């Protein structure tokens, strides 16, 4: 009845942020606001295919009063690519928005199984010690030496005797701290090696052994 | 993944990625193949971080005005506090400025928004650590 119009956006500027990066179990929403005569409708594809919502559990909702699709609690299945499509007999128009689901490590550094693996060495030889970790906060890695001050191993607090040995800073390296490199190794150099790694949230270790002969 | 490896910092807001420009100006970025994105981070204390371009190897820092800059040498001014809130994202405070609270913030177009004018509340300090690729 009314001069044909083909689909077109009526807010661009709404839709530039293409990359949707969410923390697991955030709210997302795409919208595509269009406007033409006759009416435009309106409908998503993920990843290339159709998008219904028996693909996600859940589903999802749409509110075309919007040209808006919402997802609540995002999950990694969710990851891809969101396309919608407007489309009236004259014509059609499509935006792609990505959308991330990452997931976060609330959590104290994970230390790799085995590393720091104990030891007994022959004297004057260079012995090395790996400690790998896990961890979403940036993390941060000390090395201490089990000390035995007077007789005692254990402190005035439980808390076993230690020296910090080496320390991460500006510098080392995310490399250079995952090792704890001995020179002429002596004899006094026996006991328990601590690597110690700790984030925002809190801190792990492993221990290893080492006896001088 | 590996806090060793070079990471890509999403803001919550325009949905940016964070930029040290060469000039030293820092602002941001969907342009998710740009070589000035890529940063790295180190700890030198528990939860104290430094964050850097693994391209112009400068340290992302903030002045006493709330200007986010690339300082090609760190110093106090280059360290920020890290912090995984409980919306599971990432703030930033500067370590030097931490009590005038200053976040680390980019405007919804994707400009630095003055440590001064951010408040925790704020949608523009929030960060979300994504892996360059």
């Amino acid at each position: 009845n009314r001069m044909p119009v083909a689909p077109y956006w009526t807010s661009p500027e709404k839709m530039e942020k293409k990359l949707h990066a969410v923390p697991a179990a955030k709210t997302v929403k795409f919208k595509c606001p269009s406007s033409g005569t006759p009416q435009p409708t309106l409908r998503w594809l993920k990843n290339g295919k159709e998008f219904k919502p028996d693909h996600r559990i859940g589903g999802y909702k749409v509110r075309y009063a919007t040209w808006s699709i919402i997802m609540d609690s995002v999950v990694p299945s969710d990851k891809g690519n969101y396309t919608c499509i407007v489309e009236n007999e004259y014509g059609s128009i499509n935006h792609t928005y990505q959308l991330d689901v990452v997931e976060r490590s609330p959590h104290r550094p994970i230390l790799q199984a085995g590393l720091p693996a104990n030891k007994t060495v022959a004297l004057g030889s260079n012995v090395e010690f790996m400690c790998k970790v896990y961890s979403d906060p940036q993390p941060h890695i000390q090395w201490l030496k089990h000390i035995e001050v007077n007789g005692s191993k254990i402190g005035p607090d439980n808390l076993p005797y230690v020296q910090i040995l080496k320390t991460a800073g500006v510098n080392t390296t995310d490399k250079e701290m995952e090792v704890l490199h001995l020179r002429n190794v002596s004899f006094e150099d026996a006991g328990e090696y601590t690597c110690l790694a700790g984030n925002s949230i809190g801190l792990s270790h492993h221990s290893a052994w080492l006896t001088v002969l | 993944g590996n806090y060793k490896k070079p990471k890509l910092l999403y803001c919550s807001n325009g949905g940016h990625f964070l930029r040290i420009l060469p000039d030293g100006t820092v602002d941001g970025t969907r342009d998710r193949s740009d070589q000035h994105i890529q940063l790295q981070l180190s700890a030198e204390s528990v939860g104290e971080v430094y964050i850097k371009s693994t391209e112009t190897g400068q340290y992302l820092a903030m002045d006493t005005d709330g200007l986010l800059y690339g300082s090609q040498t760190p110093n106090e001014e280059c360290l920020f506090l890290e912090r995984l809130e409980e919306n599971h994202y990432n703030t930033y405070i500067s370590k030097k400025h931490a009590e005038k609270n200053w976040f680390v913030g980019l405007k919804k177009n994707g400009s630095c928004k003055r440590g001064p004018r951010t408040h925790y509340g704020q949608k523009a300090i929030l960060f979300l650590p994504l892996p360059v690729s």
